């Protein structure tokens, strides 16, 4: 909806361990 | 193949500023009437709005690539845009040129074939991803033509 927003994605590696991928909010 | 997709997205977002300014500058140098009085990039307010729209479109296209589906782009960015541009007097043919230049840039970064900047990847092939991101950019023109 708002394109200026950031983005956060959660990847499961194992139970209770995650890889976090970020796109920052726009300047 | 998910690691390749993450690399491909990173290659775009890491160069997103240069992509937008170079595409909108390219649209202008090909059609300098856009900068003359009465042109739709004339005045700083207009040039800033155009640069903003370049960035928005690229932002949506990068989501679509990160998701492997066009819906976010079509629903949140492309829906309504043609009508808006008509109502505003934003030239859709010049818009499509800006988008086509960003398409050429993204294909280059994804396949690591940019002339002015190399990035770091394990050897392999990303042609599917480059063809996919192209199809997202082509949806923009399709929506606003
Ligand atoms: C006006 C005189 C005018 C331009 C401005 C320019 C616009 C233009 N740019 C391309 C192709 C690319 N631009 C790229 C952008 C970048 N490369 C970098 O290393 C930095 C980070 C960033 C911004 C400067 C890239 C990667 C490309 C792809 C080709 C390449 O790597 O050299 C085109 C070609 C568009 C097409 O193929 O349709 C155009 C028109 N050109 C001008 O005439
Ligand atoms: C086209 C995009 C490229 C290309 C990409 C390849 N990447 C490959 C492996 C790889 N890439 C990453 C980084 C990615 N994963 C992440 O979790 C994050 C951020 C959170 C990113 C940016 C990883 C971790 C890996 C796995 C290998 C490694 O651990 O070093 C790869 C090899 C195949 C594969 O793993 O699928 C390719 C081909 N390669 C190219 O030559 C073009 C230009
Ligand atoms: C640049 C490559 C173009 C160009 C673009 C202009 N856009 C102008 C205004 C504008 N754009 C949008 C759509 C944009 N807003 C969004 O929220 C989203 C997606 C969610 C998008 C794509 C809107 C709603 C507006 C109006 C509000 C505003 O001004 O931001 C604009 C200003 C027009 C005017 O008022 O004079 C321009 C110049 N112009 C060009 O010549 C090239 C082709």
């Amino acid at each position: 909806v708002n394109p200026r927003a950031g983005v956060r994605v959660r990847i499961k590696v194992v139970d209770n361990l995650y890889q976090v991928y970020e796109i920052p909010p726009m300047a | 193949d998910g690691n390749k997709r993450l690399d491909a997205v990173n290659s775009i977002v890491s160069n997103a500023s240069c992509m937008v300014s170079d595409a909108v500058s390219g649209m202008i140098c090909e059609n300098p009437g856009l900068i003359s009085p009465g042109g739709n990039c004339y005045t700083n307010r207009r040039m800033a709005a155009c640069l903003r729209d370049g960035e928005i479109i690229l932002r949506y296209v990068s989501y679509a690539l990160l998701a492997g589906d066009a819906s976010v782009l079509e629903d949140r960015c492309l829906n309504g845009l043609k009508e808006t541009y008509i109502a505003l007097g934003v030239p859709t043919n010049s818009s499509i040129r800006a988008v086509s230049i960003m398409k050429a840039q993204a294909v280059a970064f994804i396949t690591n074939t940019a002339t002015e900047r190399k990035m770091s990847f394990a050897a392999g092939d990303c042609t599917s991803l480059a063809s996919e991101v192209a199809s997202y950019f082509d949806r923009v023109g399709a929506a606003i033509s």
